[PDB]
RNA sequence: CUUGAGUCUCGUAGAGGGGGGUAGAAUUCCAGGUGUAGCGGUGAAAUGCGUAGAGAUCUGGAGGAAUACCGGUGGCGAAGGCGGCCCCCUGGACGAAGACUGACGCUCAGGUGCGAAAGCGUGGGGAGCAAACAGGAUUAGAUACCCUGGUAGUCCACGCCGUAAACGAUGUCGACUUGGAGGUUGUGCCCUUGAGGCGUGGCUUCCGGAGCUAACGCGUUAAGUCGACCGCCUGGGGAGUACGGCCGCAAGGUUAAAACUCAAAUGAAUUGACGGGGGC
């Protein structure tokens, strides 16, 4: 749902290289942007369960990738969840 | 113009537009499950007809 | 049959009443695809265009009004 | 930006006012720097069914790219007007400049 | 007892009964007769014969209006739909054309429930 | 490490969802324009409306609900489910050719969410339909089917309920195993291209092979050959009942026995008989 501009900006920020798009930081940052954006949608559409299912799929992928990135290295995990303010 | 074969021209548009059948169909309420069951019956029949 | 593939026209226009009229009966009812030969992908766009034109009063709903 | 095709009718009696009406509709797009790819005036056309017991309504076609808020404001402006009797806004995937089928038929 | 110089026949039909009504193009009733007012009641009321009687009965009951050219609008799927047409074409009724005016709802209201028998 | 899983770029199809507008057909009611005796109803009737003008017919208005055909053997959704048109916010699937991450995966007790219809609470809304109910019939009876009415309900908003033959009576993920005819949906190639003929995918319908099955049947969308995990079954009644716990405003749901009782209960198929089932 993110525009191409926002997606490429997030990729270029959290990417080791601009070309790098599948790294765990890029993916978790895209997930975070979408999860933060859908808050305004579900603040009004409280009856939109069929989209909240996709929102839940996103928070689940984010939780799994955060677990992976934590076990893989503490450094990247700590700095990434500090930049995104996750797990405060 | 003749009145007889001007009335057979009525019984062609009338029928091919169906409305006679539509009044019978909308005469009574068909429950949606019966609608779908009858659709499936007609489907399987006019399908497996043109194989055998 | 399937005219919208011989010509190859990607989009059907609700403003082209000359084409829409060939898919509407005198009663004003859309013709099925088992009669005209149109593809399903294009029959759906035909129905959409016909309804959009009937909203703009460019086509009758019924033969009476 | 989003391309929209707007085809609105208008009361035959107020047809003289229609060139004056187009100014505010064009101005809203111009103010937002929105583009206009296709303007066509079919003119009075015979209605297939009555609309408020009226016939021979005047049809106007506009193809317009603009911010969504400007289009929403134009839609509120449409309902307020009385001469107008039908407003249709249609989001198109591209901006079409090709001649209208009605204009070609003329 | 007065002219209107033209007429429009409106054949209302129901499974139970058939109604014939001559009216001016303006929709003002000039004469009317029902297949149930022809002396046919119950089952006898609903039959092409009863509607054929009611058509001519209404024709004569309006005849003093000197109607000649008429437009026939027939409604309802019951029998006597064409029988009535023919039986009013009698007495030199110059039929312009016919039209089916049966009311067809676009999935509008809930019909009554199916009968068991 | 890149084959599993996931990300990015480009597109495609869709009744996927939420919200807001809106149009046409029809029903009903209201006011009237003409007009006359029936209307409506059924096996046949009657109750029921009608001479204070019904019904029929034309004009104008009010209102609620549902979207003829298109429509499919169609599509989308995890399932329940989803159908006029337009806009707005929005989820997923798929394809093409690449780039990137590097096992990040599968399953899942408790847990949490969603979950047809009926029903419940509060506030609306109420055209049609219609439990209870009222009358008219049928009948030996008729607390029924039939008929005229008709209330909650159906509709909306926010809560609850958590149940269905919620079914493909078939848990989820993965690999492997002869074929045929289709539908729907992308896409590579090549004809000179329009049509057209080859390749490769996604989903889906119907035949049928091996195999499997008690049989019926299933059959590359397995009920075949296997692996991972979870749920569940242990004769028929008693009983999905009791008691207790948890949950619910309530209806109730969920978890879930025993005593006793019987020697069967059951599945599929077969041969007849029978049918107010057909065809000759
Ligand atoms: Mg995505
Ligand atoms: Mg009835
Ligand atoms: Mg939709
Ligand atoms: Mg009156
Ligand atoms: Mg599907
Ligand atoms: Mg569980
Ligand atoms: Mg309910
Ligand atoms: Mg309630
Ligand atoms: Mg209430
Ligand atoms: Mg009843
Ligand atoms: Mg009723
Ligand atoms: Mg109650
Ligand atoms: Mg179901
Ligand atoms: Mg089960
Ligand atoms: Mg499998
Ligand atoms: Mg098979
Ligand atoms: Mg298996
Ligand atoms: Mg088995
Ligand atoms: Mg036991
Ligand atoms: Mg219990
Ligand atoms: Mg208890
Ligand atoms: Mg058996």
């Amino acid at each position: 749902s993110l525009s191409t501009e926002a997606t490429a900006k997030i990729v270029s920020e959290f990417g080791r290289d601009a070309n790098d798009t599948g790294s765990t930081e890029v993916q978790v940052a895209l997930l975070t942007a979408q999860i933060n954006h859908l808050q305004g949608h579900f603040a009004e559409h409280k009856k939109d369960h069929h989209s909240r299912r996709g929102l839940l799929r996103m928070v689940s992928q984010r939780r799994k990738l955060l677990d992976y990135l934590k076990r893989k290295d503490v450094a990247r995990y700590t700095q990434l969840i500090e930049r995104l303010g996750l797990r405060r | 113009e003749p009145f007889d074969v001007a009335l057979r021209r009525f019984k062609r548009s009338c029928e091919k537009a169906g409305v006679l059948a539509e009044v019978r169909r909308r005469e009574f309420y068909e429950k949606p499950t019966t609608e779908r069951k009858r659709a499936k019956a007609s489907a399987v029949k006019r399908h497996a007809k043109k194989l055998a | 049959f399937c005219r919208f593939t011989a010509e190859g026209v990607q989009e059907i226009d609700y403003k082209d009443i000359a084409t829409l009229k060939n898919y509407i009966t005198e009663s004003g009812k859309i013709v099925p695809s088992r009669i005209t030969g149109t593809r399903a992908k294009y029959q759906r766009q035909l129905a959409r265009a016909i309804k959009r034109a009937r909203y703009l009063s460019l086509l009758p709903y019924t033969d009476r009004h | 930006m989003r391309h929209y095709e707007i085809v609105f009718m208008v009361h035959p009696d107020q047809s003289e006012q229609v060139p004056g009406m187009i100014e505010r509709y064009t101005a809203a797009i111009t103010g937002a720097e929105g583009k206009i790819h296709r303007l066509e005036d079919w003119g009075r056309r015979q209605l297939a069914y009555p609309i408020n017991k009226l016939h021979k309504a005047h049809y106007v076609l506009m193809n317009v790219e603009a911010p969504q808020e400007v289009i929403d404001e134009l839609e509120t402006t449409f309902r307020f007007n009385d001469a107008v009797i039908r407003s249709m806004v249609m989001r198109t995937k591209h901006a079409v400049t090709e001649a209208s089928p009605m204009v070609k038929a003329k | 007892r007065k002219q209107v110089s033209d007429g429009v026949a409106h054949i209302h039909a129901s499974f139970n009964n058939t109604i014939v009504t001559i009216t001016d193009r303006q929709g003002n009733a000039l004469g009317w007769a029902t297949a149930g007012g022809s002396g046919f009641r119950g089952s006898r009321k609903s039959t092409p014969f009863a509607a054929q009687v009611a058509a001519e009965r209404c024709a004569d009951a309006v005849k003093e209006y000197g109607i000649k050219n008429l437009e026939v609008m027939v409604k309802g799927p019951g029998p006597g739909r064409e029988s009535t047409i023919r039986a009013l074409n009698a007495a030199g009724f110059r039929i312009t054309n016919i039209t089916d005016v049966t009311p067809i709802p676009h999935n509008g209201c809930r019909p009554p429930k199916k009968r068991r028998v």
